[PDB]
């Protein structure tokens, strides 16, 4: 049950 | 022309760093959509433009059963907003993480709309690179809805390549780890990781230090539960692949690769888009307003140009 992501970008 | 006035705002579906999607009803039609409102100031701040610009050519510019359509885009003084079709069974992370693993046959009927998705991307030549469980939304009758464009890169055909470092880091493929550019493989990376996610009940690299995340896909073996299908071993072995040259959908003919796998034998490709197959789950929701597929953290909160020249729009439909 795994945390949310968060998209990035560099 | 189109402003804020023209609709009712409902409930709050998501909220990001760079903006929020509330549930909202069209006024003079009754209809539901999903607005994205993003604030200019931030945006411009944060230097988010050509993302946000992207986002929008991308939406204005693709039509696909498995993709959500942009219904208008305007904006405002301060605002941008995206309104767009409303996926009411929620996100595919919702839904996993209640039932911890798909059968097979679900995963299976998933995989084969993203695929579908992947495959009609990348004949308008553009890269998707986020593919993740947040992304992927269920409609109102169980299909695959892709959402969120702003990663996307536009003009990548054949073998062209793309350098910058993006994506999210549980998901990125191990080439965008190396230096210099990768090619449009990292989507077939990226439904090989939620394919795992759907058939094994967990992410198959995973460490909460970023450092350690990076090292594992770039150097740890993947493990499959001893009861997996011997397919769907060979589809995950195959997507998650390191080197993109061997990796299915790697090599020239991109989705069909993938589409020609054993494990998607049962599958009519030719169907898949005209949504002939019933899908595997139907979200059971009561109205329109119903967000019980949705994460109350987020439905109980309340809610109370020249460069941005390609932003603004109305669907012929
Ligand atoms: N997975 C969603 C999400 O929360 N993404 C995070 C996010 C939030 C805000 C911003 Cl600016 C960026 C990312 C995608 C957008 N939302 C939707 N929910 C339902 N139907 C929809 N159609 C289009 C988007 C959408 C809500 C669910």
């Amino acid at each position: 049950g795994r945390p949310r992501t968060t998209s990035f970008a560099e | 022309k189109v402003t804020m006035n023209d609709f009712d705002y409902l409930k709050l579906l998501g909220k990001g760093t760079f903006g929020k999607v509330i549930l909202v009803r069209e006024k003079a039609t009754g209809r539901y959509y999903a607005m994205k409102i993003l604030r200019k100031e931030v945006i411009i701040a944060k230097d988010e433009v050509a993302h946000t610009v992207t986002e929008s050519r991308v939406l204005q510019n693709t039509r696909h059963p498995f993709l959500t359509a942009l219904k208008y885009a305007f904006q405002t003084h301060d605002r941008l907003c995206f309104v767009m079709e409303y996926a009411n069974g929620g996100e595919l992370f919702f839904h996993l993480s209640r039932e911890r693993v798909f059968t097979e046959e679900r995963a299976r009927f998933y995989g084969a709309e993203i695929v579908s998705a992947l495959e009609y991307l990348h004949s308008r030549d553009v890269v998707y690179r986020d593919i993740k469980l947040e992304n992927l939304m269920l409609d109102k009758d169980g299909h695959i809805k892709i959402t969120d464009f702003g990663l996307c890169k536009e003009g990548i055909s054949d073998g062209a390549t793309m350098k910058t470092f993006c994506g999210t880091p549980e998901y990125l493929a191990p080439e965008v780890l190396e230096d210099n550019d990768y090619g449009r493989a990292v989507d077939w990376w990226g439904l090989g990781v939620v394919m795992y996610e759907m058939m094994c009940g967990r992410l198959p690299f995973y460490n909460q230090d970023h450092e350690r995340l990076f090292e594992l896909i770039l150097m740890e073996e993947i493990r499959f539960p001893r009861t997996l299908s011997p397919e769907a071993k060979s589809l995950l072995a195959g997507l998650l692949k390191k080197d993109p040259k061997q990796r299915l959908g790697g090599g020239p003919s991109d989705a069909k690769e993938v589409m020609e796998h054993r494990f998607f034998l049962s599958i009519n490709w030719q169907d898949v888009v005209q949504k002939k197959l019933l899908p595997p789950f139907k979200p059971q929701v009561t109205s329109e307003v119903d967000t019980r597929y949705f994460d109350d953290e987020f439905t109980a909160q309340s809610i109370t140009q020249e460069m941005f020249e390609d932003f603004d729009y109305i669907a012929d439909w």
